[PDB]
């Protein structure tokens, strides 16, 4: 039955218990349930009122940090005589959540989650002599999936006549702004069995609907006669925050974002074939006193 | 105007900061919340749920060969079978557990344990087992007379093929720290040690070799707080296709 | 009391005499879409004896190096029955499942089942950044094996695979498991033949073992879909 | 909040409600 | 004075940002209202207004040859006359709309759509056409036996001369993307076919090849959300004489 | 008639409709209506309740996005022996929507609208070595039409003693302030089938009641002995926004700020004889599903 | 019932008997200037019969290569009847209009025409960046021919040109259209020699066919202003 | 709004109602 | 088609109920076992496991 906990329950005194046909102790694994033995029940106990709330434990509180999505050094530059792959004072990242893999196992604790997303970017320079650091603007435009991305510095998508931008300098403190749920279901899938298309050649594991966007980041400034090494990190704080159906937590190391596929380590822990960290025997105790 | 001053603390990025963002989309309508089955709004609900302890922890079990502890027929009375370190922190059969897991997020951690276990012999095989907890202080019980001078049950198989070891939250103070430190006074819990109470009785035409399958949750006088990061996962290089979210 | 069962959906009907009390995964029931859940507006066809019926896969052999099975909903019934014509010519379907899983042996056979309903399971593949294909994924009514069961070919724990909606099948106590799956979703529908939504994992935790004559012990599947709606009439593909 | 849309506002870490059985005790009886 | 702190955000410019601003021109006195005709509250009373389907997009038809579909009299049964791409992100029969352009100003969209079609043959051209809406998954059927499964209408000419084929809104979910990937779960709309229903049959005196006009718009349970800028427009160099608004 | 849509509107369940006399389906398009031909007079359907907000897609919504307005690069230097038409140190801008091609096909939606605009004036700056950026005090004035312009930067006009000035920093958050309705006419015009004046050779399309003004903008400081080049960047944001008589959305690329003249571009898409780009036949289907 | 049509306007009358329901432009009929929007202090002339009566344009031939024509109001009548008088004589105008477009073939011809009334169109030139000049939108009572029709001549579209206030001909249903338009401009009156606010716009969307025997086919325009208001009286020009 | 004149407000996003029938519907019966 | 599926054990029978499933109200016990009006149906049984 659904009830409201605040606080750790109590305990109950109990005496001596010598009863027939009563077997608290005794359980059926197989039913699928958990055990529903007491501590009143299996020892002999005291009173204690127990105070210990459990307000640390919500999900909203295990959920809401903000934490690392993206990061790019992007050269601050001069970029006429530069490669074909190369951040030419821009860069475009295509939001996702398992970049970076603190966030993205917390996540991935849950099936379905609903959250308003917190976006909070953080600006840092360095000289590429030393001169010192220039207080530059950046514009980062939120671009949506099915919308076109800029090409350079200077095109002209970076108008944003309906596209939502923020302009910020390096001097400011962080900008922050609040990204809805927007998800075209009620939830986001955090697992997605399935294929993205109607063709067989599609993408396995990717749902669309869980991708946000895009986020182009320029530099509004142009270029000064030297160089600079600016970072653009990321963070994500989940706000208003529904979690469905938990999951297992993932023990092996993550090998792309793209997808659940696993290697492990070498050896143990959390290897392929040994989780936890072997010992001699089972009846070897690690840590014993002596 | 309004004559004001800025405080120490202004202008900083704290990640753990409550307040208000601006919208992005303004007058943006979400999608109508759907009743999905299972919903978790406290990970103490995740916590009380069983889970399988990997009590074979040793090389030459391989896989699933470490959830299970095989017993047998001994020739002689009251002899170990086996021994589970408590030491959730550091790297035993309690880390995979779901206990385990959302409990290396937290720093403090109060309250009693469950452990539970399932007999997955034959129906004809029949025996007597005593399940000892032991309290800090000393060294790992390795008699069964020592060991059955703390919290113990004695299970016998049957139709009811698990019991359920309550481990008490006995400790000085209110809560116990995951330190590294397995053997420090606040953070060490105390040991959990199997007996044959008689034996492993057998025909000729079941297993002379019997499972047991060793679960572990928390019970509802049980509690987390201090949220750090988790030791179960780490990088040191980029994942795959990483770079291609930034092309 | 909880050890004997009868299940009736449609035409079918399944008796067990050594069950466990049978699960309601998170604890909830089967039903229909309401109205203020609904989004497709068309009127949907609710075939209920023609396909709320027990569906019978074929059983698995259950040997000494069994690593286990899978089975992905409702990929496993999309060709079976009037369940499957009426996958095949809609393009939106809803509903819940039974799962009933049987296996038995004698009194001198030991062993473990983890019989689990895995919510999502999108798998991983082994040693490669390459995900996994269509033909990894949709092995149809036949099912696949697990690989790694021991991470549940994901990267997971097996360990930790009580926390889904789950049985055990312990040949000491039972012979027979049941799930009951709600309609699990982001989506009120969905289009069945790219998407599955539960898996039935069924994995020898503990192996078969007995020291009696060596006969053959299958492990069968009986599926019953529950409040099938279907919405988007066409032809079949 | 002086945001206009709802969902701008702080994050709610007032929900006490849980439901255990639906993970502990999932079983019909 | 008053104790404050800045927080993130603070001196950043959203451009979708909802506050006031300093007035230029203190105690201005605007214009006052005058009723003028054709007042718009809300975009979606613009995409409920139907506008004509360029279903003749190919080569050898210029210009205003695109936006009507010549039928002709058939010697065989059950022909395929013209089929409408649904895909309105993509550039389509449905881009130059009313309801498409204005949805391209957004990224999420759901609803029903109704297409319209007159017939603009003489008055004794008589026939019957069946005007089939089928949901996605597979092929866009090409024979009037697989077409006519789905959501059809069958229309017969005369003294009304259009009928409306509702394109009901079938989805899993709530709202639908405008994605590049046109063959998406979450995207593809489905297909729209027209086939003979019986012929066209038009006297001697008549002109032998007719035209139909397609039409769409959107119903009132149809919605928009997600806004983004248009693909419709764009720019590499300046406009001419912008640079005399400099001078 | 007139009523308060909140959210979508919901659907009925309707059953087998077989009557006389009866045909929701069969329309007249010559008498200029759109259909009203229901959902539930088509295809049998089910009762939906519609929860889909409609607020999106308001007018004040569709339009109170800042975009892009004015865009100058000038070079900051000593200016004793430059060009005749160089910017020394100041520029002015007739203020127009009609430069940046994101915002003008938005507004020309309409035929006319009444809206309080809010002006956001974002300087940033390039030294034109590496020394560092200066903290340049800007003055952005608003001459209206009929007033006079300036014609130097230490020019008399730059005093302001009636005409609205905005002093501001380039390290400072962007300059914002609000111009109000100032059209003489209870609308702009956004279209004006007309000209300007009572003789035959005035200017076609430009109604003189549309244009704000002017806005003059230069830096205060004097001369340094490097030079710089500072970028001035104008975003308006309508407001307080009441539209009419909504038009065909512009097709063809843009050619003139001061007319709706047209080209097309040389194949389908958007060209003068194909808008939508080119399929093989008309039961050809691009995106078919094998 | 909405087929057979009487507009008795002055010393005028219209029957026609293939007509659809008639359109009046956004829900509005045409008005005199009320006070609490009145600008012009003087009183105004009100030459009610004499002005508020419908005037006939000549005729166009609706041919196999027609583009379209375009008639801009009040242009098209600034020098017709006791309308032009008071046009020239007066400094403001305001006025409505009742547009009234016959075109009638047999019943073995086919074509439909788009008879639509736009506001404020203001008409672009084609490859070119020079604006349209004086003689090249002042046309008159002739009116002019659309150059490109499929973008209306401004870069916009002839498909989306169903937002405006519009009827169709369509020669199989109907032989006649009628618009009803009111006052349409940010000003409450207006010089009506330099500034246009209706353009009657009619485009043969699907053209004119038959193979019975060629007769000319014309389109005829007849243009009622509505509630005529003059202020501002002087000498004419 | 500290400010004095009305136009200086925030942008007025409360404006619900509709009449589609101005332009769906603009026929006379 | 119409099944029952039987466990084992303390119980040792199951009921297969055949139900009567048939055009009209009768029929006949023709010697045409392939008629329309005289055939019952199958009636088989399956290793379940």
């Amino acid at each position: 039955i659904e009830s409201i906990i605040k606080t750790a329950t109590d305990t109950v005194k109990s005496e001596i218990n010598a009863e027939l046909g009563v077997v608290p102790s005794l359980n059926a694994v197989e039913t699928g349930a958990t055990s529903n033995t007491e501590p009143e029940e299996a020892i002999q106990t005291r009173t204690v009122i127990n105070q210990h709330g459990v307000s640390e434990t919500l999900v909203e509180n295990f959920l809401s940090r903000a934490a690392l999505v993206s990061k790019r050094s992007f050269e601050y530059k001069d970029h006429t005589s530069s490669a074909a792959q190369t951040d030419k004072n821009f860069f475009k990242w295509t939001i996702n959540t398992r970049s970076f893999v603190q966030l993205r196992r917390k996540l991935e604790l849950f099936t379905y989650l609903r959250f308003d997303a917190e976006i909070t970017i953080l600006t840092t320079v360095a000289v590429n002599t030393y001169m010192g650091l220039p207080n530059l603007t950046l514009q980062a435009m939120f671009v949506p999936t099915g919308a076109l991305t800029p090409e350079k510095q200077d095109s002209f998508h970076w108008q944003s006549g309906s596209n939502a931008s923020v302009f910020f300098k390096i001097s400011d403190p962080p900008a922050r702004m609040t990204i809805p749920f927007m998800c075209i279901n009620s939830a986001y899938s955090v697992f997605y069995d399935g294929f993205a298309g109607f063709e067989k050649s599609g993408l396995y594991g990717i749902n669309p609907a869980d991708t946000i966007g895009n986020l182009c980041v320029r530099i509004v400034n142009e270029h000064q006669p030297v160089g600079f090494t600016v970072t653009v990190r990321v963070y994500m704080k989940p706000k208003h925050i529904k979690a469905w159906a938990p999951r297992p937590p993932r023990t092996l190391p993550y090998m792309s974002i793209a997808n659940a596929n696993y290697k492990g380590k070498k050896r143990a822990p959390n290897a392929l074939n040994a989780i936890i960290g072997n010992r001699d025997s089972v009846k070897t105790m690690p840590h014993n006193i002596v | 105007g309004v004559p004001t001053y800025l405080l120490p603390g202004s202008g900083q990025f704290l990640t753990t900061d409550d307040h208000s963002s601006a919208p992005v989309l303004p007058c943006f309508n979400p999608t109508p919340e759907m009743h999905i089955p299972g919903q978790v709004r406290n990970m103490l609900e995740v916590v009380q749920v069983e889970s399988m302890m990997e009590i074979n922890n040793t090389e030459s079990a391989v896989g699933m060969e470490r959830l299970k502890v095989d017993i047998s027929a001994l020739t002689d009375v009251d002899q170990l079978l086996f021994n589970i370190p408590l030491d959730i922190q550091l790297d035993g059969p309690l880390r995979n557990t779901l206990v385990g897991n959302i409990s290396r997020y937290y720093t403090h951690w109060s309250g009693s344990l469950e452990m539970t276990f399932m007999f997955c012999g034959s129906f004809m095989a029949t025996g007597k087992l005593i399940l000892c907890y032991t309290p800090p202080g000393g060294s790992c019980p390795t008699t069964r007379e020592t060991a059955m001078l703390g919290t113990h049950i004695v299970w016998d198989f049957g139709l009811q093929s698990s019991v359920t070891l309550i481990i008490p939250w006995i400790s000085g103070s209110h809560y116990r720290m995951f330190n590294n430190d397995a053997k420090s006074t606040n953070a060490n819990v105390g040991y959990v040690t199997c007996f044959m109470q008689t034996n492993l009785i057998v025909p000729s035409e079941s297993s002379d070799t019997c499972s047991l399958i060793g679960f572990i949750a928390a019970k509802d006088d049980f509690s987390l707080r201090l949220m750090r990061d988790s030791p179960d996962i780490g990088q040191i290089d980029h994942l795959h296709a990483a770079e291609a979210a930034y092309q | 009391s909880d050890r004997v069962l009868q299940l009736k959906l449609g035409n079918s009907a399944i008796v067990t005499q050594e069950a466990a009390n049978y699960c309601c995964a998170y604890g909830e029931w089967p039903n229909y879409l309401p109205d203020h859940e609904a989004v497709a507006i068309d009127k949907p066809t609710q075939p209920e004896t023609a396909t709320d019926r027990f569906y019978t896969l074929k059983s698995v052999k259950w040997e000494a190096g069994s690593t286990g099975w899978w089975w992905k909903l409702p990929d496993a019934l999309n060709n079976i029955g009037m369940f499957g014509q009426n996958v095949q010519h809609h393009y939106l379907y809803r509903s819940g499942f039974l799962i009933h899983v049987q296996c038995n042996a004698t009194r001198f056979h030991q062993g473990a089942l983890l019989v689990v309903a895995i919510p999502e399971h999108q798998r991983g593949a082994h040693n490669t950044n390459t995900s996994p294909g269509f033909d990894d994924i949709m092995k149809g009514e036949e099912g696949g094996t697990f690989n790694h069961p021991y991470v549940l070919d994901d990267g997971t724990s097996l360990a930790c695979a009580t926390i889904f909606p789950h049985q055990w099948i312990n040949l000491r106590t039972n012979n027979s498991a049941t799930i009951v799956l709600p309609w699990m979703n982001a989506a009120p529908m969905d289009f069945p033949l790219r998407h599955n939504q539960w898996t039935l994992a069924i994995i020898p935790v503990v192996p078969l073992g007995t020291r009696t004559m060596s006969s053959m012990v299958p492990i069968t599947v009986s599926i019953a879909p529950m409040c099938c709606e279907f919405n988007g009439l066409r032809h079949a593909i | 909040n002086f945001y206009k849309d709802s969902y701008a506002a702080s994050a709610s870490k007032q929900d006490f409600s849980q439901d255990p059985s639906k993970f502990t005790e999932p079983v019909v009886e």
